[PDB]
């Protein structure tokens, strides 16, 4: 299905990735410390979930 | 479990940089049609096409660069810019002089260089005269005056000496660096063309209720900035929209590395009704002619400026 992102989160997501890569992981840390929904996906499989993510832009 | 994410940041940013590269690859012949059926079907798409079509390159031409830094007192310029560098103790070893460079070319066109231009002043008559000038209205170009890029002349009856005077408006930027003296429209297209002389990253910005500036990437703010050459104003977006309390519609700007919607950047109240055009197909039709626009570039320069395009849309609708 379909991620589920917040609209904040979204975006400030496809902010870092494009402008600050260095800082994307502890957003992406912490973003899952936040959506245990994803966190699944995440804990069972990284790949799928980046998929997802990049159907977001 | 305990997740840890470098191990799949690392693994996104590499599949970002393929999805982006994608996009900006194959012209796929669905959005060929899409794209030759919106020019046709919407004239306001057109319209920018054709914006696209001119603004977008006649700026990138060496001769005319030259032409200008022969003609403006670069000695002026930079002796200045060096001067109000030398007060600055802005960050250790930064980009921000290119700044000042601006701001002094800010200043001296509006200061020294360039006219701006009412009613003309009278040719027969004294050199401070112009409201004994009454506007007889407009006519096609003498021939004489169509040599440079003049589809419509101004003309104006004076009133002390009862002569006519012309006052021919031209788009010809290297014109304008001879007669030294217009409006918004003249002063936007050698302004703009005096900063690519300096190969700065310029844009030339359109307002579709009769307004036109620019926009210049400071490195050193690390984003595009407002700039217009009549109000002689750096980075002040707001300046239209607020200060003048100015009604606008749509607001896009024509670089040589892109054609991007940038309302939201100015157009921050008074806004009037979007509707030339459906939102989604703007869009596209941008997306689908900066790509076009960027066709023959190496790998990364293409990634890198896809970023500094998101930067931006994050800018915008975040609109901080
Ligand atoms: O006002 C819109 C229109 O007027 C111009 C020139 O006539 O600018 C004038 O209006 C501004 C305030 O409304 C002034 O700040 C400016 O100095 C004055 O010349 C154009 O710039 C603009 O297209
Ligand atoms: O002549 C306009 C020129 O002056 C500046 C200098 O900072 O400040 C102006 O900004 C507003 C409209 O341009 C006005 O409301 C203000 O009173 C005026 O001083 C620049 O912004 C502008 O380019
Ligand atoms: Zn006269």
């Amino acid at each position: 299905g379909s991620i589920g992102l917040t609209v904040e989160d979204l975006l400030s997501l496809r902010q870092v990735v494009s402008g600050n890569p260095e800082a994307l992981a502890p957003l992406l840390e912490n973003i899952s410390a936040r959506y245990p929904q994803l966190r699944e996906h995440i804990m069972a499989n990284p790949e799928v979930f980046v998929s997802m993510l990049l159907e977001a832009v | 479990n305990n997740i840890d994410f470098d191990s799949i940041a690392k693994m996104l940013l590499i599949k970002y940089k393929d999805f982006i590269l994608s996009k900006f690859k194959k012209a796929a012949p669905v959005e060929n049609i899409r794209f030759q059926n919106l020019v046709h079907t919407n004239q306001f798409a057109q319209g920018v096409l054709g914006q696209s079509q001119h603004l977008c390159t006649v700026y990138d031409n060496p001769s005319w660069h030259s032409i200008v830094l022969e003609t403006l007192d670069l000695d002026l310029i930079y002796k200045n810019v060096d001067k109000e560098f030398a007060k600055d103790g802005h960050a250790e070893g930064e980009n921000i002089y290119t700044d000042y460079l601006v701001k002094e070319l800010l200043r001296y066109f509006k200061q020294d260089f360039f006219k701006w231009c009412n009613k003309p002043d009278c040719n027969h008559c004294g050199q401070n005269t112009s409201e004994n000038m009454t506007p007889l209205g407009s006519q096609g170009p003498n021939g004489e005056e169509s040599k440079f890029n003049c589809g419509t002349v101004e003309i104006y009856k004076c009133n002390r000496c009862g002569n006519i005077t012309r006052f021919p408006r031209y788009n010809d930027p290297i014109k304008l660096l001879e007669t030294r003296k217009g409006r918004c429209g003249e002063w936007c297209n050698l302004f703009t063309l005096i900063l690519k002389s300096f190969g700065l990253d310029v844009r030339y910005v359109w307002n579709r209720e009769d307004h036109v500036w620019c926009e210049y990437f400071s490195n050193f703010l690390n984003r595009w900035v407002h700039v217009d050459s009549c109000e002689q104003s750096f980075d002040q977006p707001y300046i239209y929209s607020i200060n003048w309390n100015k009604k606008m519609s749509y607001c896009i700007a024509f670089g040589k590395d892109g054609v991007v919607d940038v309302s939201k950047r100015y157009i921050l109240q008074n806004e009037l009704p979007r509707d030339q055009i459906k939102e989604e197909d703007l869009k596209f039709l941008c997306q689908f002619i900066t790509k076009r626009l960027r066709y023959s570039l190496n790998d990364d320069e293409i990634y890198q400026l896809a970023c500094r395009d998101e930067q931006e849309q994050i800018e915008l609708i975040r609109g901080k």
